[PDB]
């Protein structure tokens, strides 16, 4: 987006991002550069360690033995892959994050969850992966020499307006990375199809004034409320308290079992 | 995901000190056990598909307002999904039995089953009654004495009803 | 004449161990290919190294974007 | 981790398969290692003090050096020699690791990744590594499964740093 | 195919590593399981025409509408009886492949991908496949590891049919 | 890829005929060696980088243009790649050896080798002499008699011994 | 790709030596004429949409049958086509003036050129007519003399006309 | 490689963009720095010999062990000595393409890839040729621009050593 | 946005490189430009109103339609003019903001990206605007690199208009 709602989203950088592709007779620096960009953004910008590193895929890859698709599906197959996106993670968790890697965007529908979850279950980790490469989106943003990149910030034909919203979910800022296990933040929001409030970035902030308490911090809690009092306007409630009665708000959304949805600071 | 070695190893490794005697000799003692656990494993594997399809078939016959139309199995897609879900727990049942550990049933199979299904609707204490079926359908199958060689299995058949438990309680 | 360790899927399946090479010509600018981020760079004998087992979609992509498969080597 | 427990759960489970028979025989192998190498891990935990100060004093023999340059990297005073006994230690200790779960996994996770990363920036030779090793392998005192279990991690070790 | 010995270094290649322990104790399983499952195939290859004769008419006196009704996918004539009598060949040849082997990857490649829609396509009911096998199961004769093997490849079949 | 089980089932299933007793017997006797093959694999891998090392330092010790300037294995680069192909080329024997059948080798590492030598104008004879000076080390670490239970090790020898040849032979 | 100094840097790094006296004195004679090449530079770039478009038009008129129906120039997506190939030349050809090394221009550009456009039938030799119109209009705009420190700039001059020619050459 | 002309020519090919005045001022500066480069280079290969002698010298100096210790990765024979000025004479050369084409590119392209796996595979320290490099930096004798672009070739391939 | 200084940095960071004598030299480009950047802002920044007033005026004279055709995208009457006059000004500003920055950045951030399908969407002639800059061009009377700067980013809006 522009720098005005960049900045304050926390999206500069995927903004100014420019698509890397691998052209013909290419040099060994910039075969360096096409494979540093797939292993950031195909796993999910960790530090690879240089013993987790595809040697064979990187030099069928220098070599011009395959194509920068290929060698993003080499590392998509890879036990390193598996390990820190797949072995330890819920299917729901593992899809987005591999809508994430391989085609930069956040899940668009429950369908997309359906998908690649029966996908699993016939073919296997290695079908359900090459669905993924082998569709029509990657080959138009992609292609065989372009690294994927996130596209979920920017609007895309054929796109739902929700995944700009589902993307600050699945990219929490530059400095991130999908290492921890962990529950997707889009099962619900998914589920029922709806849109959860985008708090990224200096969104979250709120104007505190004197009614915070002793150390000026304010706490946002996302609850989902029915009646159990006084009447209830809305089913969903968002709380913006202190630090000092933040106990006192969780115990008394507690005690009418109102399920907390989210925790911020705000 | 963890089996019963690692698991030690990675309590150990924490606290940075070398496996005691007593750890040494607990994991023999799970490493004596280790043919029963590979039976047990392979039994329920062979009568997979009969366990869950039984399974099904009585928790459908005691609530038949999952498959009534607008229920929650009704239409093929959702009822294959059903059949799917269960032979899924099912699987990773068997998975953290070989292991000896639940950490890939809890981290593949459990871990946001439940809130999934909240999300989606689908009744979690309807899955636990089938998780619950499939229990019994597979102690059965562990416990069966013949072509087989006789010995106690109660350890096994505890651990193994453990994990349907968790499974049952997980989805609930 | 290098590839198969890796186009070929870690699934032990000895039908996925074959990967051929596609020779493709005229990648033109058709309606298919209108919304794509990238250009083509070369119309001209293009290789594609395709394991047996996505031999299907592969060809499908040549044809719908107006590729035609001149050739196909076994590797 | 890289043992056979987890490596055939994680073949099945990528698969999206039941544990089948390929998988039954990966534990039946487990199985018929594991005692050994339970018993190699314990008599290399009974015997750990002693291997690691022998091992820390044949890198020294070997590289005299080490004891007499200053450098933080070196072991010319004890804390120096400390962190060089330490380091040894954690090298049998994580073996024992290897041996107790029955694969290289514990290695890995721990030790192997990144190690080149530590002995370039700290600039410590991973021959010092190499010959602590070589130590301990020449000096467990093992036999049979026991010795081939312990001297394979030993040497993945070796290969690993070298 | 899917065996021990080569599930093994494929996923060590998928890794780019040297085979380490792990996979030195799934050789030892596989040498443990080896001779029952190359016994067992044996012992199977040998009253083989028996077997299938015999699973054949199990599954004609289970199923008697095959042998009566008219039909290409009905075995009311000698031809259908020759199909039949061949695809039960077909299964027990490839389960004594798969007691060879070591693993159900005979199966896989050869017989269980692909066989459902073959089954639609030529109207074909798995139930009958179920009822040959469960035959096979219960007339092979097998003890201890052989008869274990055997029959998880032959549940491994049944499962995969229904 | 195939293993030396597998193989002989390939060749039966095209033939679609059972096993015969004196292919079984051949796989009985290969079962008969496989302790023989495992401590050969196990040795080789203990081995690998002091026998990729050693070849690599042999290899450039005669045929010294290799890492003259403007030689192929000269940068530090194209050296690394150069020690890189020597392991690869080692790992892919040890699977070799390790499955009984050269079909890994052959497939993964060997097809299309001499083209794509050709092609990035490496030199396969040069290469091909370093992969004889890994087979040489191989083969003695193999037939070491100390730290093991001694016995007849001439056939698994000579398996290995047909690998490199078929390395050397494809790579040149 | 290369530039004016890498290129002998990769030479000499090939032959194993050091930059002698007289390269090094070439390059500082290339770095004196520098302030010359980038002025060409800017020159082109800031007169290329008039250049593209003036030898685009030139190419019409002379040679009308490219945009006569049925011709390759016809239909919008064509023309386009064939506009961005006359600006995407250009911009290739102020990249190896920038560089002073053609690398550039032939990896990125002309390689495989000719080949991509006999199979789509596009008639390189026109293509090469109307690159050198953009050679004789970027030529006159380089060596305008008003509005600039006088100066001799021949020898940046025939470097770009050198490139042209390249270009020119690779595409007919 | 990695100069300034290339770079720019890159990240406007990258974008589809013609130069524009950014890449311009790219190429001013690659004038005002090219002289002074150009003349280092000069003093750099005039004085090349008695640097790569006296850097080699220098290492012999720091670690006195790889004089006279046996072994392939030592310098205790002449064999050893040689390859040891034949290595610093590569740093130094590279060094001096550097100043030559303006940019870390040659040091990139024929040194910094893939140098760590040749010290881990040959054995040899890091710190030799870190010393070796210091006295390259201390004993050139450059001034102004020329100095200040030779040190950060030289404390550039200091830090991927380190 | 492009500028000299931050594509340095966005290059390194791709690369995750620190930054080199590539990004010094291109820093030192940058600094030689600068100052002579900026006192052409100044100089375009005290003529403002006449350069504005002398470019729409310019439209005006050579595109004479434009002030007797009724209609939105027309400057016949004064809200037309005040948007023309407001759009030249868009564009002058914008190019001091260049000047300012050292690349074209704040033209393609600001202006250049969106402006044809603006113009298309308004009806409004890009030779209009290129008329405009080409008075601008003409009438700024800049010299040395200050004229050379401040037309390779004008005449860079005229080709991204034509
Ligand atoms: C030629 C290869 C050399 C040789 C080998 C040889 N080995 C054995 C027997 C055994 N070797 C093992 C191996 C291992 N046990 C472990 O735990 C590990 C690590 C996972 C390994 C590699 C085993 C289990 C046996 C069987 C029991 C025993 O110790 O004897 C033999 C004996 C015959 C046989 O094949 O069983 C032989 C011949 N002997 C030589 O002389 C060659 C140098
Ligand atoms: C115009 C009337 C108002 C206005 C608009 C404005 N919108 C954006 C940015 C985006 N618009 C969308 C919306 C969609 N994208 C889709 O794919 C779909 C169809 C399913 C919709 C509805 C999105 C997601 C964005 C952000 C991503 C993108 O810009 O591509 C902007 C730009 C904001 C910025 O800072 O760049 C603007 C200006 N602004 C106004 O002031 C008008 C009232
Ligand atoms: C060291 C002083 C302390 C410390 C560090 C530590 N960090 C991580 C993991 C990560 N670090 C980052 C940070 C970045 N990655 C980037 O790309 C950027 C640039 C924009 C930054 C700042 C990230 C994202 C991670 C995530 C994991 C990853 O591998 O990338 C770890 C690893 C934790 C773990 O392995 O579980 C550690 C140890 N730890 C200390 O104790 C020091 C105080
Ligand atoms: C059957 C006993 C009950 C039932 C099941 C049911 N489940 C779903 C949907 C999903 N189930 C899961 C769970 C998993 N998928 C996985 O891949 C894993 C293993 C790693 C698990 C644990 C998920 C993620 C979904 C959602 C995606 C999908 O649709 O597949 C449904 C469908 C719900 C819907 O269509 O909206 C159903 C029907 N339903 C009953 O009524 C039984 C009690
Ligand atoms: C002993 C053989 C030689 C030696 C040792 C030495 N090591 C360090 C510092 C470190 N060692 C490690 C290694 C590890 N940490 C781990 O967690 C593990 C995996 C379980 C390993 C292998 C690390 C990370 C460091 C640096 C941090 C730390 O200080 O602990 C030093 C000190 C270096 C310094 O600058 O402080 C030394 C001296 N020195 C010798 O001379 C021996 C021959
Ligand atoms: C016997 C249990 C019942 C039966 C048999 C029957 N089968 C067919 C035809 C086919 N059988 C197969 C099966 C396989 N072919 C293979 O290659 C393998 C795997 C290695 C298997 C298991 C196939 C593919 C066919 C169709 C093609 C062919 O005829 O070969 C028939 C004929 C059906 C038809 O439409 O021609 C019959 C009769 N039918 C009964 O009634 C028995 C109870
Ligand atoms: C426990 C739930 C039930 C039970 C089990 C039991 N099994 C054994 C012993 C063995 N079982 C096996 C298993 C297999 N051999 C194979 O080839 C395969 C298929 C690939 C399998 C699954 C083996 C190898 C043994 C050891 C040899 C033997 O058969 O004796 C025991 C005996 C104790 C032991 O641990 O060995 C027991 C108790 N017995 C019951 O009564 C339960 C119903
Ligand atoms: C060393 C003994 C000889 C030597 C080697 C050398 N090889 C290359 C380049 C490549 N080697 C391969 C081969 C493989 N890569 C793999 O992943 C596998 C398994 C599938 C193999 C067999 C490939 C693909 C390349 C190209 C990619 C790359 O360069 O990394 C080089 C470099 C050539 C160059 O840089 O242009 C070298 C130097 N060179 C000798 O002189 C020895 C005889
Ligand atoms: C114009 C002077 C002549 C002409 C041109 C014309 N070209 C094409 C199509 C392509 N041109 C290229 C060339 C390149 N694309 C690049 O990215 C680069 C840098 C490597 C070059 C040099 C390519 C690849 C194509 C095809 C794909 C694409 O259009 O992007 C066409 C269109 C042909 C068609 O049928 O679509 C045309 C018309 N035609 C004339 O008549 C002029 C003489
Ligand atoms: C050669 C084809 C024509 C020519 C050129 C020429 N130019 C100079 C000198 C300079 N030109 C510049 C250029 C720029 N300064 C800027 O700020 C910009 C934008 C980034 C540019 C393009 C500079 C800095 C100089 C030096 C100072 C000066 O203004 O003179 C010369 C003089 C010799 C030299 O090499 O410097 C020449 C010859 N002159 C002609 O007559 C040709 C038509
Ligand atoms: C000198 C500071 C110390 C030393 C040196 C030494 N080096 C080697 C061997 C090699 N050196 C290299 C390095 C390079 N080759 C290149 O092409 C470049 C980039 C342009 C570099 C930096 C390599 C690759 C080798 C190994 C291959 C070869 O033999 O050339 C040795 C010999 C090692 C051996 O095993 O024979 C030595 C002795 N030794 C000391 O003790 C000094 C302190
Ligand atoms: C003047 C040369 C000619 C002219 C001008 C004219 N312009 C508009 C309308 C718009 N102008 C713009 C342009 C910009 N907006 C920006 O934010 C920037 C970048 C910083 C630019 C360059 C836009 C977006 C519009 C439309 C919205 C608006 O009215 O502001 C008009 C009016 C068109 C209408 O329908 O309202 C006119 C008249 N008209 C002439 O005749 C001159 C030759």
């Amino acid at each position: 987006t522009s720098l005005v709602s960049a900045q304050r989203l926390g999206i500069v950088a995927v903004d100014e991002a420019i698509p890397l592709e691998l052209r013909s007779r290419s040099t060994e620096e910039e075969v360096d550069a096409v494979i540093l960009a797939v292993y950031r953004q195909v796993l999910g910008n960790d530090h690879l360690m240089s013993q987790e590193r595809l040697t064979s895929a990187e030099s069928l890859l220098r070599g011009r033995e395959i194509s920068v698709r290929d060698f993003v599906r080499a590392v998509a197959l890879s036990e390193v892959y598996r390990q820190k996106f797949f072995h330890s993670n819920p299917q729901n968790r593992f899809i987005e994050l591999n809508y994430k890697h391989l085609l930069g965007r956040a899940p668009y529908d429950q369908s997309e969850i359906a998908f690649h979850t029966d996908l699993y279950h016939q073919g296997g980790y290695e079908a359900e992966i090459n669905s993924y490469i082998d569709s029509v989106e990657y080959t138009e943003n992609f292609g065989d020499w372009v690294v994927p990149y996130f596209r979920g910030f920017a609007t895309q034909r054929n796109q739902k307006t929700v995944g700009f919203s589902r993307s600050f979910q699945v990219y929490r800022g530059y400095a991130t990375s999908d290492r921890s296990g962990s529950r997707s933040r889009l099962t619900r929001e998914l589920a029922r199809n709806t849109a959860s409030p985008v708090y990224a970035g200096s969104t979250a902030e709120s104007l505190r004034g004197t009614s915070a308490g002793s150390r000026n911090q304010m706490y946002r809690l996302q609850v989902i409320q029915g009646a159990a009092g006084t009447r209830v306007r809305r089913g969903k409630a968002e709380y913006l308290v202190s630090y000092d009665n933040l106990s006192a708000k969780l115990q008394q959304i507690n005690r009418q079992g109102d399920t907390v949805t989210m925790i911020s600071l705000a | 995901m963890f089996d019963v070695f690692t698991r030690v190893v990675s309590q150990a490794d924490a606290r940075g000190e070398y496996l005691s005697g007593s750890q040494l000799d607990a994991l023999s003692a799970t490493v004596a056990e280790g043919n029963k656990r590979i039976d047990s494993v392979n039994r329920i594997t062979g009568n997979a598909s009969a366990i869950v399809s039984n399974a099904a078939r009585a928790l459908f016959a005691e609530q038949p307002q999952l498959i009534q139309p607008g229920g929650n199995a009704y239409t093929s897609r959702r009822m294959a999904a059903c059949l799917r879900d269960m032979e899924i727990i099912l699987r990773y049942v068997t998975y953290a039995t070989f292991t000896g550990d639940a950490s890939v049933l809890e981290d593949r199979c459990l871990n946001g089953l439940r809130e999934t299904y909240v999300a989606l609707g689908v009744p979690g204490a309807s899955v636990a009654a089938g998780v619950q079926k499939m229990k019994e359908a597979a102690l059965d199958i562990v416990n069966d004495p013949n072509g087989i060689t006789r010995g106690d299995c109660s350890a096994i058949v505890a651990e193994i009803a453990g994990y349907f438990d968790r499974a049952a309680a997980a989805v609930a | 004449m290098l590839g198969q360790s890796s186009l070929v899927g870690y699934s032990n399946t000895q039908a996925a161990n074959r990967v051929f090479v596609y020779e493709v010509s005229g990648l033109r600018q058709t309606d298919a290919n209108e919304n794509s981020a990238h250009d083509i760079r070369r119309s001209g004998s293009v290789f594609i190294k395709v394991p047996y087992a996505r031999m299907n979609d592969e060809m499908r992509r040549i044809s719908r974007l107006g590729g035609t498969i001149v050739n196909i080597r076994p590797y | 981790m890289k043992t056979p427990l987890t490596e055939a759960v994680s073949t099945a489970d990528s698969q999206g398969r039941f544990l089948s028979s390929t998988e039954l025989q990966i534990a039946f192998g487990r199985l018929r290692q594991a005692n050994a190498g339970l018993q190699a891990a314990k008599a290399l935990t009974d015997n750990a003090q002693s291997l690691v100060n022998g091992a820390a004093q044949a890198v020294y023999n070997k590289f005299p050096y080490t004891t007499q340059t200053q450098g933080n990297n070196f072991a010319a005073d004890q804390r120096g020699k400390d962190k060089c006994a330490r380091d040894i230690g954690y090298y049998l200790r994580i073996v024992t690791y290897c041996l107790v779960a029955g694969g290289t996994g514990p290695l890995d996770e721990y030790l192997i990744a990144g190690i080149d990363e530590i002995n370039r920036t700290f600039d410590l030779s991973p021959s010092w590594y190499v010959e602590a090793l070589k130590y301990i392998k020449a000096n467990h005192g093992l036999s049979g499964d026991a010795r081939d279990e312990a001297n394979s991690y030993l040497d993945y070790a070796i290969n690993a740093l070298s």
